[PDB]
């Protein structure tokens, strides 16, 4: 164990390679960050050194993922969320993820209407497909019957159960709300 | 799911942080730390921080009284503290924070303005406190209360003549002599949940989750010199007198605690 | 926020009715709309709406060093104030032209016109002169401002009284309102302003334009007088090419609705100051 | 150069 | 009047102008000498990255707001707020300032810039906030030293570090460049000086000066002397930054 | 076997009965006439 | 009574929601409220309306006081108002001070709750103001005017609640005491029912 | 907290919770009104009102005849509107509410791509809401569900478009109103009554429409000396 430090090298070219976190210079690597170091060795023998600031050290939401998030902005077009969950590991570095209209029920039937399945305010979780290239839009679906919203509060302040497939209703009072409810 | 995680801890009779719902956290002061300035302190409550300097200077007074030196506090709240904040001009929290301890310095009358004139009608002191935040964990108004009551006792000027000759007044910043202060306010922090539920020295979290909040003012004999009691859910006398007890318990602790310092140097 | 916009069919229609001659309320285009001038307990505070514009006026004094180029004179600071209660535009630091010009319009009317005696509310000439501000604040804004805010000034600096001051040599002694009298200022004429607009590149001309007449309109023409036919100011704004009989005429307007605008307020203060010595902190002034 | 101990922010 | 701030008085002038004493002269010393330092990286919570530096009297702070969306058009961004305390020096000043924050601002930002890479930093500026609690000398190097320390704490991929130096002049007969020096050194002085430079690649990233007079092989001279000192202060920061990343380990 | 015993509504339509907008008198429009005659009853 | 003549009206204005001028005494306030409306991406936020509070007198100009006073409307209103309801949009409150009498606050609240009713804006619960003023002697004066807030040590801006007359907001000047503070609460309590009657029988004429 | 049933026709005030009788029967919360638990919350200051269906099971209905002036986007309710841009397919339509209203280029009665309507910028309409919520901005539509507009799409041109308090329209579209109809026998004409306060008017010529104007915007408290005053100047035109 080391902590390496913005412009100490590391290695000549012939004995590693620069993963992440470093630069280099004439027949030498030189770091990058305040962190730790690591050699990793492939099959090959020849290392690959890079360099790491553990705080957040690094994560990342793949296609076939299962992300929680939470519904801010809606359109009868789509409707934009917040990670909070990847898995169960948060991540204070909140990603903007979207819900497209029809890549919201595994039927795909264009007869679904945000209104009903979402409402700004409600925690879903959902799979991602397209990374995006910009601003990194997340694009989730809920193509699944145990997918979508599982806490959702009542009108006011009253949190709902997920009594059927398209019902929510409050225990104390009596009122059905329309959701995606998941499983 | 924040408040939700929150009232588990709160029912618990605790804290997510380890408190016990009616205390503070760790609190610590550095006096003299600064040449430059007349006085100077610093004050943290764990994480959160505050600095006071106080300078002076001479000024000439209004006329309606002569014989009443200035004492002219800022507050600043620069976007180090906290992301919330942007460089620029001042905003709303730092203002009413200057208001808070401008009317405090009003009202407490921990200083008489008659013992800054020098001579009536043609100068009189003018004390520039300003206080300076850096980490808004929370109650940034107790910490600046603290620290400026700390530095303003910290602060001993020198002493000026006046020549009938020259018509002018010299200094002797060699001798010099403290200033005294009668009251020693002390400020108490409150944060009220839904209905009854008042925790003490809320950090920030625990402030923008929170449907109101409290601060009271308590000086020595058994007395207030304000209660900033901006909206919330709503109290009664009962949900207040014990608040006004626990602000004499802190009173005593950090009067103690400058007291201490003051005397290890 | 933003204002509503204007659909063509009111554009269209009002157009048309100034085509045939005929307002929108029921009067006819050499008309203003019923003036209220309403004071207050204060010495120097107006109250005046003429329709649905309701404008504050507020006059204060202190006393300061004067500036060197004229210390025998004292100062004079006007403000006008477009608050929010006025329209949802009126946020503040966003419709500065109109502040602007509005505020230079005014200060242009009543200062250069010499409507105050600068020179009598002197009292330590080169250490300290008097200083009167005057703060206008639009509360209401329905059609003709300029107007509203000069009738303000007017009426408030002409209903404001000063606390007497004594003096020997260097030693000035002010004292209270309950001690003395407080004394009142030195008007030498009155001006307030008329706002003449116009529509289709100059055809028509109307007066006291409404919200609506004033986004259908090209052109505004102010013009100042006083009861003794005495051009104070006039400005030409919104980009609009007149000729020289239509401000003759328009002067010749002016003249008769500034007299009788002068009428009502004399007749005001009239009111006001027998009211005050019956029992009563009111007055009220009526078209 | 040789070091010094916090006049200000002692730890 | 400002609108914003307290009610205080018009104008306020201090008590030392009103003085009468020839003040105290330092004397001698030995010139290539530097200040004891202590440089601690980690000092502040609420922020991505902080850093304090405490050299004789000065005593700044710095820190980092990070990335805030806001190639060579896609490049990365750093605005940098400098900002001394009104209870620094001998003279207050109100808060805002806008004669020599400003130009010091710039001269971070100019020696800031290379350091620091910001085509892995897109759409994105950095906010740099310093802080000089107490003047007692080189103040615009310690500022660029805490900087780099702050930025190099947040995470922020650099080159190098940045290393500052302040010079002054001697007005005595043999004038002799004085390295390090203090405020009295300062405003008794004939000229001053302020190197900054990256010590691994050995390269300046910004400088800057003045005189009340001087001669180029005099000038090549202090600067040739602020680098070396500047090679003498990188090993305090270097291992400050080697603690604070240490201290992060044991908390998790 | 629940049912909601209280419901929020926010129209004047259910609350109270209102003839049709638009309308017409002694000869503007007559298809207008016909629409009032055909909505409102 | 123990607190002095005092007045309202509602729908002065024409281009704002709704207005209330409100005076008592020789103090009078005048309020407008700009309902549900834009507001940018920057000052919203979700499942709450925007509640800003713009209070500015009629001398000088607007320093740090009054946006004392408006925050602590801001957040009394805060407390009251539905905004759950009126999610992304803005409410603006302008609080104009056509005369200064001394209890200004408990005349600027009442005159924006008179406002906020006039604009039919979902209250959970009327509020009020009051302002009770302790001399040397202990002699406290309800509703007071500025002779007796000069001439006394402390002075109470108690901002209540109809449903249980609780204490939503406080603002002190002064220096007081705890017995002080708990009688002036009680007093100020009975005057918010007379307030409260008041507005019943404003409303009552009204819809008349 | 007391008597639904005793304060039908009273004014009642924000704060006020009234409970009502009962197993049960269902009853409906009124737009002024709110749910609290069991009880009946007001918002909103009004002369309350109550009203039955002509059965005897659905219970009752409860409201609050408020009067104000700014609108909020609520479903089935009959519009007018200020196109204020159009952004491709869709063109916004302000409406006089938090934010502006959609409608689509093919909504119009008899629309599609080879055949779209004839809408410009500062054109006026008359729809319905589809979607009026809180949590999402308000679409509307100028047709029936059918699919024939019975009365929507443009309005046309040659009017007066004003602006009067709501309660008004709640209580002129009212089947029993005297003053709408008294203005049928003294010169014709042809107007638009939108929920929004918004109105719309044609007659003739334009004095007609000026007097016609004034009278609705003054029709709340006329007294009979100017009632009869403009009936006889509406007579002399």
């Amino acid at each position: 164990v080391r902590y390496c430090i913005p412009g100490e090298r590391l290695c000549n070219l012939e004995e590693g390679s620069p993963g992440s976190g470093t630069y280099t210079r004439h027949g030498y690597i030189f770091s990058s960050l305040a962190g730790c170091l690591m050699k990793s060795s492939e099959n090959g023998a020849l290392p690959v050194v890079s360099v790491v600031r553990e705080t957040e050290s690094q994560l990342l939401p793949d296609v076939g993922a299962i992300v929680t998030c939470k519904v801010s902005s809606i359109n009868s077009r789509f409707a934009k969320v917040h990670i909070l969950y990847v898995g169960s590991m948060p991540l204070k570095n909140s990603f903007r993820g979207t819900i497209r209209k029809e890549d919201v029920r595994a039927t795909e039937k264009d007869k679904v209407e945000i209104y009903k399945s979402f409402r700004p305010g409600d925690i879903v979780l959902a799979k991602v497909i397209s990374l995006g290239d910009a601003q990194s839009n997340y694009l989730l679906t809920t193509a699944e019957n145990e997918l979508g919203v599982v806490v959702a509060h009542s009108e006011s302040g009253i949190q709902m159960v997920p009594i059927s497939w398209c019902e929510m209703q409050c225990p104390k009072t009596h009122t059905k709300e329309f959701r995606k409810v998941a499983r | 799911e924040p408040l939700e995680y929150y009232r588990r801890f709160l029912k618990e009779n605790c804290r997510p942080d380890g408190r016990e719902l009616g205390e503070f956290r760790t609190t610590t002061v550095n006096i003299g730390s600064i040449s430059t300035a007349d006085g100077s302190a610093l004050v943290k409550l764990g994480n959160t921080t505050v600095i006071c300097g106080v300078k002076a200077e001479f000024a000439a007074p209004s006329t309606d009284a002569p014989d009443k030196g200035y004492v002219v506090p800022n507050v600043d709240l620069p976007p180090l503290c906290s992301s919330r904040f942007r460089s620029g001009p001042p905003g709303e929290e730092a203002q009413v924070a200057s208001q808070f301890i401008a009317d405090v310095i009003e009202n407490s009358q921990i200083i008489q303005k008659e013992d800054l004139c020098i001579s009536p009608g043609k100068l009189v002191w003018v004390l520039y406190c300003d206080l300076i935040c850096l980490d808004y964990d929370g109650n940034i108004l107790d910490a600046c209360t603290f620290a400026l009551l700390a530095a303003l006792k910290n602060v001993q000027l020198p002493e000026v003549t006046i020549n009938e000759e020259t018509a002018l007044a010299e200094v002797n910043l060699k001798k010099k002599s403290y200033l005294n202060i009668r009251t020693h306010p002390v400020a108490t922090s409150f944060a009220v949940f839904d209905d009854t539920l008042l925790i003490v020295d809320p950090t920030g979290e625990e402030e923008h989750l929170a449907t109101g909040t409290l601060t009271i003012v308590m000086d020595e004999e058994g007395k207030l010199c304000c209660l900033h009691k901006p909206g919330g859910s709503g109290l009664t006398g009962a949900k207040l007198q014990d608040c006004m007890s626990r602000a004499v318990t802190r009173h005593k602790e950090v009067k103690k605690l400058m007291d201490e310092v003051i005397k290890s140097m | 926020m933003k204002e509503t916009p204007l659909s063509n069919c009111e554009r269209r229609f009002l157009l048309r009715a100034i085509e045939e001659k005929k307002r929108l309320d029921g009067r006819q285009t050499y008309d203003y709309r019923n003036i209220r001038i309403s004071f207050g307990t204060d010495y120097g505070c107006c109250i005046v709406e003429l329709g649905k514009t309701r404008v504050l006026g507020q006059v204060s004094c202190e006393l300061v060093s004067p500036k060197l180029n004229r210390a025998t004179e004292g100062i004079l600071f006007f403000n006008l104030e477009l608050s929010q209660m006025a329209a949802p535009a009126f946020e503040p630091g966003r419709q500065s032209d109109l502040l602007v010009k509005l505020n230079r319009l005014m200060e242009r009317c009543l200062r250069n016109s010499k409507c105050i005696d600068t020179e009598s509310l002197c009292v330590v000439a080169g250490e300290k002169v008097w200083q009167i501000r005057v703060d206008l604040h639009l509360l209401n804004h329905d059609g003709n401002i300029i107007d509203a805010a000069s009738i303000a000034a007017i009426v408030a600096l002409c209903h404001f009284r000063r606390p007497d001051v004594s003096v020997q040599g260097d030693e000035v002694t002010l004292y209270t309102p309950e001690e003395r009298d407080p004394v009142p200022l030195s008007i030498h004429h009155m001006p307030i302003c008329v706002s003449f607009a116009f529509f289709q590149q100059g055809t028509y001309l109307l007066v006291d334009p409404n919200e609506r007449e004033e986004r259908v309109m090209d052109g505004l023409l102010v013009i100042a007088m006083n009861k003794h036919r005495e051009i104070c100011t006039i400005q030409s704004s919104g980009g609009i090419m007149l000729l020289k009989d239509q401000v003759l005429r328009c002067s010749k307007i002016a003249g008769v609705k500034v007299a009788e605008i002068t009428e009502l307020i004399l007749k005001a203060l009239e009111n006001d100051q027998k009211v005050r010595k019956e029992g009563g902190k009111f007055g009220f002034a009526e078209s | 150069p040789v070091q010094k101990q916090a006049s200000l922010f002692p730890d | 009047g400002d609108h914003r701030r307290i009610r205080g008085p018009e104008e306020s002038q201090p008590p030392q102008l009103y003085a009468a004493d020839e003040e105290e002269a330092p004397g001698t010393r030995d010139p290539t000498r530097l200040r004891p330092v202590y440089a601690r990286a980690g000092l502040l919570s609420q922020a991505k990255g902080s850093a304090y530096l405490e050299a004789g009297g000065t005593k700044v702070l710095c820190a980092v707001s990070g990335p805030r969306q806001a190639p060579a058009a896609l490049r990365g961004r750093l605005l940098c707020d400098f900002r001394r305390a009104p209870f620094a020096g001998r003279r207050r000043r109100a808060p805002p300032g806008g004669c020599e924050e400003r130009e010091l601002a710039l001269a971070l930002q100019e020696a800031l810039e290379p350091a620091v890479r910001l085509g892995r930093y897109p759409r994105a500026q950095l906010e740099v906030s310093a802080l000089l609690l107490e003047d007692g000398g080189s103040a615009l190097a310690a500022a660029l030293t805490a900087a780099a320390l702050a930025l190099a704490d947040a995470g922020v991929e650099m080159y190098d570090l940045v290393v500052g130096c302040g010079l002054s002049l001697a007005p005595g007969p043999a004038p002799t460049w004085l390295l390090d020096p203090t405020r009295l050194e300062e405003e008794r002085a004939a000229a001053g000086l302020t190197v900054a430079l990256m010590p691994v690649l050995n390269q300046v990233a910004g400088l800057l000066g003045s005189g009340e007079g001087g001669l180029t092989e005099s000038w090549a001279e202090a600067v040739r002397l602020g680098l070396e000192g500047c090679q003498r202060l990188y090993p305090v920061l270097q291992q400050s930054l080697v603690r604070a990343a240490r201290r992060r380990g044991a908390a998790a | 076997e629940k049912e909601s015993f209280i419901i929020e509504e926010q129209s004047f339509l259910l609350c109270e009965d209102l003839l049709y907008g638009r309308m017409s008198f002694r000869g503007f429009n007559p298809e207008v006439e016909k629409l009032m005659l055909q909505m409102n009853a | 009574c123990s607190l002095r003549h005092f007045a309202c009206e509602q729908n002065l204005l024409s281009r704002p929601d709704g207005s209330a001028s409100f005076l008592q005494g020789d103090t009078s306030v005048l309020a407008g409220v700009y309902g549900p409306a834009e507001v940018k991406v920057s000052k919203e936020i979700f499942n709450k309306a925007t509640l800003e509070v713009i209070l500015r007198p009629k001398i000088g100009l607007p320093g740090v006081a009054e946006k004392s006073r408006e925050r602590l409307i801001r957040n009394t209103c805060e407390a009251v108002v539905l905004g759950t309801l009126h999610p992304r949009t803005s409410i603006t409150v302008v609080l104009q001070v056509v005369s200064d009498a001394g209890s200004l606050l408990a005349c600027c609240l009442n005159a924006a709750c008179m406002a906020l009713v006039d604009a039919g804006v979902p209250m959970r619960a009327l509020f009020c103001g009051v302002a009770c003023a302790l001399d040397s002697d202990g002699t406290l004066v309800l509703d007071p005017t500025s002779k007796q807030e000069k001439e006394a040590r402390a002075v109470l801006t108690f901002a209540l609640d109809s449903v249980e007359r609780k204490l939503l907001m406080s603002s002190t000047k002064g220096l007081y005491s705890d017995t002080e503070l708990q009688q002036c609460l009680a007093a100020a309590q009975a005057a918010s029912q007379h307030v409260f009657r008041f507005y019943r029988e404003s409303l009552q004429r009204r819809y008349s | 907290a007391r008597a639904a049933r005793t304060v039908l026709g009273q004014v009642v005030l924000p704060g006020e919770e009234l409970l009502l009788p009962e197993s049960r029967v269902r009853v409906v919360c009124g737009p002024g009104l709110r749910r609290c638990g069991d009880r009946l919350l007001v918002t909103k200051c009004g002369r309350l009102r109550h009203k039955e269906p002509g059965s005897g099971s659905g219970g009752g209905v409860y409201w609050v005849d408020s009067q104000q002036k700014r609108y909020v986007p609520v479903k089935g309710d009959h519009v007018i509107g200020i196109v204020t841009a159009k952004s491709g397919d869709i063109f916004k339509v302000d409406v006089g509410g938090s934010e502006p209203a959609s409608l689509s280029y093919l909504s119009f009665e008899g629309a599609t791509k080879r055949n779209r309507p004839n809408v410009q910028v500062g054109d006026l309409i008359y729809g319905q809401f589809v979607v009026a919520n809180k949590d999402m901005e308000p679409e509307m539509v100028c047709i029936d569900s059918c699919g024939r507009a019975n009365g929507m799409g443009v309005i046309g041109q040659d009017g007066l478009l004003f602006k009067v308090t709501l309660g008004l329209i709640r209580k002129l579209l009212a089947p029993d109103c005297e003053i709408i109809q008294e203005v049928g026998k003294l010169h014709p004409l042809e107007i638009v009554f939108g929920m929004n306060g918004r109105i719309w008017v044609k007659a003739k010529t334009i004095q007609q429409t000026l007097i016609l104007a004034n009278i609705l915007e003054a029709c709340e408290h006329m007294t009979s000396d100017q009632r009869k005053q403009i009936f006889s100047r509406l007579a002399e035109s």
